[PDB]
């Protein structure tokens, strides 16, 4: 069990770790967060109670170092930092330990949520789609823009996920264009699972990373990206069996785990209705449409 | 964007563009089985592909065999046309090609893009008009030729006939336009305006009957009067 512990919080700030959230008063003697289960990625955000502008957080491992967060009163931010002295930093956690001042990851046993939405999501990949090699954790925030975004501006700030463009050369076979628009499982399985992605999970792994920056930071572009990667392969009419079980359940937690008071932003009505009803696998995602039917029959 | 009333005249300036109605490819004649269901045979159809600007009608010939074993036909002749408008374009010289295709229905918006990705610099448009193309099966030589092909054929005609050496292309475009929707409400009358008179004739090499400038604007007359009353014998007003 791991810790991030927190130098202070001197201002009034809603913390998130993954899918839990506490609210931390101005200069509340809060020092971090404790009996972090190793072996997932993680994900550390804010809001700040002034600006609610701007969620942002931070992308790590455990396994990868030792991280703690800091104020930094200039730019006006929670930053992420690494400590590179082992003893300074078990100090440092012990002491606070010691005095009770942190709160600890609130896992409920039963509970496979946060495995389950972040099955296939590992750091390394995480570090190529937010390029910043200096730290081995990830800033992502609000008002970050993909690069499929910037072409249609800053490229160091930019969500390097994959592009998904299903009226392009790259999705499209000269001379099989009516069979590759309507039918993409070249595009699925030859373009982007044998080329790009190589295997299924690192394609899960981003659409998994795609759905969560959507949920934790309101990220448009990286909303777009999901429900894109969604769309390839429903409409695909040639999924191999096991990834289209996996889906079933990755799509399952994602929808299980959304703010009800969401879905009007973060799910797109065209993609979800032509992907349960009019699809080739309509029929195989059961208990997505199942939870999507009990919960937003709005939507549909 | 969108091609309308307020950017009509966009048609007849100096940037080749080309209307596409696939309005008559795919063609049937609905009918009955000896075990009293029903089958649709196919006849031949075209693509009207036409420069509004110079009248230049490239008449792509769409022979039945093109559907023999083929399924969701409907859906094919989208994707069919815009082939074959993708392979027009393909053959003609670089200064010929045009810089815009007006699809005249939005359902081949995505086949024409998808078949035109090599060529991103061709903007593909639809309109809010409701333009009278469908009838140009109407006009005695076009059918007749489509009807006789036994096989796949490009056939070229100005639809203008001669008129834009006496008109412009706005005045010509407006005159096809008014003959076309007249023989889209009431074919029978239309035809019979147009050859009522046995003194007038339709030159070999033309489409439409050889009207001096007076004529014309009797003719015009005479088709504004049908598709008023044909929307009064329709509307009971
Ligand atoms: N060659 C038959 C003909 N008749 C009149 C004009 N033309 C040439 C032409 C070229 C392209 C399209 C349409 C017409």
């Amino acid at each position: 069990m791991n810790t991030v512990p927190f130098t202070s919080a001197p201002i009034e700030v809603t913390i998130g770790i993954d899918q839990y959230s506490f609210n931390v008063k101005e200069n509340q003697p809060f020092h971090g967060i404790k009996d972090i289960p190793i072996g997932h990625v993680h994900v550390i955000h804010f809001q700040h109670a002034d600006n609610s502008s701007m969620r942002y957080g931070y992308w790590f491992d455990c396994r990868m170092g030792n991280f703690y967060i800091q104020y930094d009163p200039k730019d006006g931010l929670y930053k992420m930092m690494e400590e590179r002295d082992g003893a300074k930093f078990e100090n440092i956690v012990h002491n606070f330990k010691e005095r009770q001042m942190m709160v600890s990851y609130p896992k409920i046993d039963e509970d496979d949520t946060w495995y389950n939405l972040t099955e296939f999501v590992q750091m390394d990949k995480i570090r190529k789609i937010v390029r910043k090699d200096e730290n081995q954790f990830s800033y992502v925030d609000s008002s970050m823009t993909t690069v499929q975004e910037n072409e249609l501006s800053d490229p160091a700030h930019s969500l390097n996920y994959t592009v998904i463009n299903f009226k392009s050369r790259e999705a499209i076979r000269p001379g099989h264009e009516m069979e590759d628009f309507l039918d993409k499982s070249y595009y699925l399985n030859t373009v982007m699972l044998q080329g790009i992605f190589k295997n299924s999970s690192n394609y899960f792994g981003e659409l998994q990373f795609a759905f969560l920056n959507a949920m934790f930071f309101g990220n448009y572009g990286s909303s777009l990206q999901w429900h894109a990667m969604i769309e390839l392969i429903c409409s695909s009419a040639t999924v191999p069996k096991h990834m289209l079980d996996k889906l079933d359940e990755i799509l399952y937690y994602q929808i299980k785990t959304l703010p009800e008071q969401y879905s009007d932003i973060l799910l797109n009505e065209r993609v979800w209705n032509i992907c349960l009803y009019s699809s080739f696998q309509k029929n195989s995602l059961h208990n997505t449409e199942k939870i999507m039917e009990n919960k937003y029959p709005e939507l549909l | 964007g969108a091609m309308n009333s307020s950017n009509y005249a966009e048609l007849f300036n100096n940037d080749i563009k080309l209307f596409v109605d696939d309005t008559n490819v795919y063609r049937v004649t609905v009918h009955k089985t000896f075990e009293g269901n029903v089958a649709t045979k196919a006849i031949n159809g075209c693509i009207f592909t036409l420069n509004p600007k110079t009248g230049h009608l490239f008449l792509k010939i769409i022979h039945t065999s093109v559907w023999a074993g083929q399924k969701r036909l409907s859906q094919l002749a989208k994707w069919k046309t815009a082939e074959e408008v993708s392979a027009l374009v393909r053959s003609l010289p670089k200064e010929e090609q045009p810089k815009q295709i007006i699809v005249t229905r939005k359902a081949m918006l995505d086949p024409l893009e998808v078949h035109m990705l090599d060529f991103p610099n061709i903007a593909i448009r639809p309109t809010e008009l409701r333009l009278p193309f469908s009838a140009a099966m109407s006009i005695d030589k076009l059918s007749d030729v489509v009807m006789k092909a036994t096989e796949p054929q490009m056939v070229l005609f100005n639809i203008y006939d001669d008129w834009l050496d006496r008109i412009s292309s706005y005045t010509a475009f407006s005159r096809l336009t008014l003959l076309l929707r007249a023989l889209k409400t009431n074919e029978e009358s239309a035809k019979m305006i147009l050859l009522s008179d046995p003194t007038i004739t339709i030159k070999s090499y033309h489409l439409w009957p050889s009207f001096t400038d007076e004529q014309w604007i009797t003719i015009e007359s005479q088709m504004r009067d049908l598709i008023l009353t044909e929307y009064g014998r329709k509307y009971n007003v």
